[PDB]
């Protein structure tokens, strides 16, 4: 077709992110994939007068490798195109399926003036040789500008299946398509092939249940007898929960902690303490009132390492005002790898944010930058990449959330 | 001699214009010598005599072969030239090179001058040869080729070189060619006569594109003296390092000596600089003279002997295993050797004391493993199998319950003491039968006095006033007293947020003298339970 002019944001220069080192196997796969793309005119080699750069790497499913480009920096510096809105229905469905449509993009030429900004580098081993430089001639996968510039074409190709199915909902984000229905699994799945074959007919491809993502309740411990230690730990968590629910009281329990009693000594709960403990439980039976999502604010996702393979998390915009909270557990075959578990949690959580709000949250990761950067790619599978920062989990937040039900 | 090579389109930074600095007048000698040179360059088609038009200009100097040599200061032009793709700053490491039957090193002589400049950019490199008598115009020239000392030259030359080799590489898949600055290191497993034949092929393919080169005699022969190493065909070694010998050492002398010694620590084992570093205390000037103590003398004398040791390396075989072994030489200091077979090291190294506010040996080991791993992927595009001095249970007991995500690639245990262990472990529950200390601390952060103390269920109490102290310090000192005055088992109640940190991390090393004292005391107890409780009424 033709190319629509595209610019960076005022005063923004192009990305110059350094390429991280890669294993011999990933380099060989990238060399193979790129020599093919070059032959088809998708990408071309470039000269030294191009100083920009975006990092690239290689992910899997079983046999072949897929190329993944991190255009996070280019995306930020890329102008705005205000894409489609967000169907408040998609999130309310019953079953959503994700489809990779990145192949669609290779058929549309990228404005020649913008091409240089997509430069990337395949590194070598031991510095033996300079990297192999390339830039895109066509809409690249992962750049926010692609889905947008292909919108008119995507609506045109989805219209028939859409008019045919007034009920089902389709929502697009980056390279993926999120389709949901209320049908019956069998009819749902087979109804997807109908869509895929329709996509196959142009060039595109060769289970999530939103009605289960519900904020979890904090349940307090229950005991036959209570020791001084028991009462101190209960009082510490409640003292924190008060930051969320102002009606929680600890005066009665705290009165039971006067004196200097051995930590193991048993203390009889007075009637007052009894009531106070009961009012607090009653308050905790529901999420706190007043929390609503603001579109002019960033979405934040925090994760704590609970141990024994469990990982808790919260999504919010303002402190103590959670939009969603949950617990993700280690799955079959990760019993010795924290990194693999964290990457699985991030993707799962990022996916959830997309379905509900149409954007990805900013993550606070309880891991060291070096440890994360050296291995996160080993287990990534999404076409997209969220933003992230590394933190130092406060001992309390952790203690309170493992109290979840 | 010039090349048929396509030119690279170059541009000036957004907005600014070509340079216009005036020509620094020179004597009649230096002028006549420049005229000589610039006349020969005109013959070779390297520069072009120009006229009126060109408004730009760059200063030209004359320096001294015992003759004169041209020098053009492009400092200004450079700051007006666009940015280019960063020329690589990584240097291959001999531990990651594959052994070859034959190796020929070729340096492209007059690299730069041999490559054409973007025709639309030449005008910006105009310079002027003065004249004895002023007021007379002077000779005007501009560059037709990559100028020596110009910002873009290294990058444009490297790129060109790459384009010219692509075909040859595609035709000879088994041949390996290293590119470094304007040097090619070519290697094969062909029989010496065949190799020499393929080399001459390459040489003529380069000559074809204008790049001239060293033939068989006017060359370089092994062992090759490259970046501080000596490469032989069956192995490699490091160029011997020499420590001066004087009766009078200045502060500067000591700092350079300390540096060389520090570097040598990667390769040699027992290199020490403690007593020599002690020499810099309170120094008042670089040129100051510091007499050497006995210790410092012995230290230095001992290092000279170590440096005369034959440390050699071996090259990489992609058919054998890659293995790395680690040792804890001291708190926070580790040594490592990466090898393929017992006693044949590919490379060695040492990570200096990584101190801080607080960590634990198991943590530092983890970081050493990650640094070595990032290093291995760069060198060999692969991760080694580790041999760590730590019980599988210690690891499993730490990572299992540590608040931070952590991991070690595929490894194996090796009982080569001292092993890395957990120095202590807080109880998961209160201790039945052990005294319970209720500790508190507070102090005027202004007067820096204040106090901290405890009171137990058994009746024991105490309070100490601290002159010139702080908040966190009173809290910590509180905990410290309890640990000191208690028996082999204890329960400790504190409202300190910091102790809460000690619960989540359980460190064994720290900057703070206090924390240290606490750690020492925590390691002594047989059982310790630490509990945190909110402060206010
Ligand atoms: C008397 C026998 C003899 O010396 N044989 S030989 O042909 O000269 C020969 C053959 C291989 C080797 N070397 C090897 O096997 C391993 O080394 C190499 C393996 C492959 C390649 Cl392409 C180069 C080298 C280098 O020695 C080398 C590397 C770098 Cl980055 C700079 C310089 C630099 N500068 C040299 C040597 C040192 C000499």
């Amino acid at each position: 077709i033709e190319t629509v002019p595209v610019k960076l944001k005022p005063g923004m220069d192009g990305p110059k992110v350094k390429q991280w080192p890669l294993t011999e196997e990933k380099i060989k796969a990238l060399v193979e994939i790129c020599t093919e793309m070059e032959k088809e005119g998708k990408i071309s080699k470039i000269g030294p007068e191009n100083p920009y750069n975006t990092p690239v790497f290689a992910i899997k499913d079983s046999t072949k490798w897929r190329k993944l480009v991190d255009f996070r920096e280019l995306n930020k510096r890329t102008q705005d195109f205000w894409g489609i809105p967000h169907p408040a229905g998609l999130k309310k469905k019953k079953s959503v399926t994700v489809l990779d449509v990145g192949d669609a993009y290779f058929s549309v030429p990228l404005d020649e003036d913008f091409r240089k900004y997509t430069a990337f580098t395949i590194p070598s081993i031991n510095n033996e040789t300079p990297g192999i430089r390339y830039q895109y001639n066509v809409l690249p996968q992962g750049w926010k500008g692609s889905p947008a510039i292909f919108q008119s074409s995507m609506t045109k190709i989805l219209e028939p299946f859409r008019k045919q199915n007034p009920d089902i909902v389709i929502y697009q984000y980056m390279d993926d398509l999120y389709v949901g229905s209320d049908l019956e699994i069998g009819q749902h799945r087979t109804k997807i092939e109908e869509l895929r074959q329709h996509l196959l007919r142009w060039g595109l491809t060769t289970e999530l249940h939103p009605d289960k993502w519900t904020v979890q309740p904090i349940v307090l411990p229950e005991k036959d007898s209570w020791t001084v230690n028991d009462i101190q730990k209960l009082v510490g968590k409640l003292n924190w929960a008060s930051q969320i629910y102002p009606g929680i009281k600890v005066r009665q329990l705290c009165k039971l902690l006067r004196g200097t009693k051995a930590l193991t000594e048993v203390i009889p709960l007075t009637e007052e303490a009894e009531l106070e403990l009961a009012e607090n439980r009653e308050i905790l039976k529901e999420p706190v009132h007043g929390v609503y999502y603001d579109p002019s604010k960033d979405l934040i996702a925090e994760i704590q390492k609970q141990g024994q393979g469990q990982w808790t998390y919260q999504i919010y915009q303002e402190p103590f005002k959670n939009l969603k909270t949950g617990k993700y557990a280690r799955m079959r075959g990760a019993h010795t790898n924290d990194v693999k578990q964290l990457t699985e949690a991030v993707q799962k959580i990022t996916t959830e944010s997309i379905v509900i709000w149409g954007k990805t949250p900013k993550f606070k990761l309880p891991i060291q930058k070096e440890t994360w950067e050296t291995w996160w790619t080993e287990y990534w599978q999404a076409t997209w990449i969220p933003e992230w920062e590394f933190v130092n989990t406060p001992p309390l937040v952790k203690l309170w959330y493992q109290l979840e039900k | 001699p010039i090349s048929p090579i396509e030119t690279v389109p170059v541009k000036l930074k957004p907005g600014m214009d070509g340079p216009k600095v005036k020509q620094w007048p020179l004597t009649e000698e230096k002028i006549k010598a420049l005229v000589e040179i610039c006349t020969e360059m005109e013959k070779e088609g390297k520069i072009s005599k120009i006229g009126p038009e060109n408004p730009y200009n760059t200063p030209v100097f004359a320096i001294k072969s015992t003759k004169w040599r041209k020098l053009v200061d492009f400092r200004e032009l450079n700051k007006r030239t666009q940015d280019f793709w960063e020329v690589q700053l990584g240097i291959p490491h001999p531990a990651g090179i594959k052994k070859k039957k034959s190796v020929t090193v070729l340096d492209v002589g007059d690299a730069y001058f041999s490559v054409p400049l973007d025709e639309d950019f030449r005008k910006y490199t105009a310079f002027t040869i003065p004249s004895i008598n002023n007021e007379t115009p002077g000779i005007r020239y501009q560059y037709n080729v990559l100028p020596q000392g110009w910002k873009g030259s290294p990058a444009i030359f490297q790129s060109s070189m790459t384009k010219i080799l692509e075909p040859f590489r595609k035709q000879n898949p088994d041949i390996v060619i290293y590119q470094y600055m304007d040097d090619l290191y070519v290697g094969s497993d062909l029989e010496i006569g065949q190799h020499r034949t393929k080399i001459e092929e390459l040489r003529q393919h380069l000559l074809r594109w204008g790049l001239t080169t060293p033939d068989k005699k006017h060359q370089k022969e092994p062992p090759f003296l490259w970046m501080g190493y000596e490469l032989h065909p069956d192995k490699w070694t490091v160029q011997p390092i020499v420590l001066p010998e004087k009766d009078s050492w200045t502060v500067n002398d000591i700092q350079k000596l300390v540096g060389k010694l520090n570097w040598a620590s990667q390769i040699y084992p027992g290199i020490k600089v403690r007593q020599l570093c002690k020499l810099l205390r309170g120094t008042k000037a670089l040129t100051e003279v510091i007499p050497l103590t006995e210790e410092a003398e012995l230290e230095l004398a001992e290092n000279r002997e170590i440096l005369k040791e034959p440390v050699h390396g071996v090259y990489y075989d992609p058919s054998k295993d890659l293995i790395a072994e680690i040792q804890k030489q001291g708190q926070g200091q580790w040594t490592y050797q990466i090898y393929q077979e017992p006693f044949k090291n590919l490379k060695t190294g040492k990570y200096a004391r990584m101190r801080g506010a607080h960590t634990n040996d198991v943590k530092q080991l983890t970081e050493a493993v990650q640094k070595i791993t990032t290093e291995s992927i760069v060198i060999w595009g692969k991760t080694p199998k580790f041999k760590l001095p730590i019980q599988k249970e210690t690891w499993e007991t730490w990572w299992t319950e540590y608040w931070q995500a952590t991991w070690i690639p595929e490894w194996e245990f090796v009982n080569t003491p001292p092993l890395v262990k957990l120095w202590y472990q807080l109880e998961k529950e209160p201790i039945v039968g052990a005294e319970t200390f209720y500790v508190d601390g507070a102090a005027n952060r202004e007067t820096k006095l204040g106090k901290a103390g405890y009171v137990t269920n058994r009746g024991r109490q105490k309070v100490v006033t601290l002159t010139d102290t702080t908040n966190q310090k009173t809290e910590l000192q509180a905990i410290y007293l309890a640990l000191q005055d208690s028996g082999l088992e204890v329960n400790i109640v504190t409202d300190s947020q910091y102790a809460l940190g000690i619960i989540q991390a359980q460190p064994d090393q720290s900057e703070s003298e206090l924390v240290n004292q606490i750690i020492e005391q925590l390691i002594k107890k047989e059982k310790v339970y630490l509990a945190w409780v909110p402060a206010h009424k």
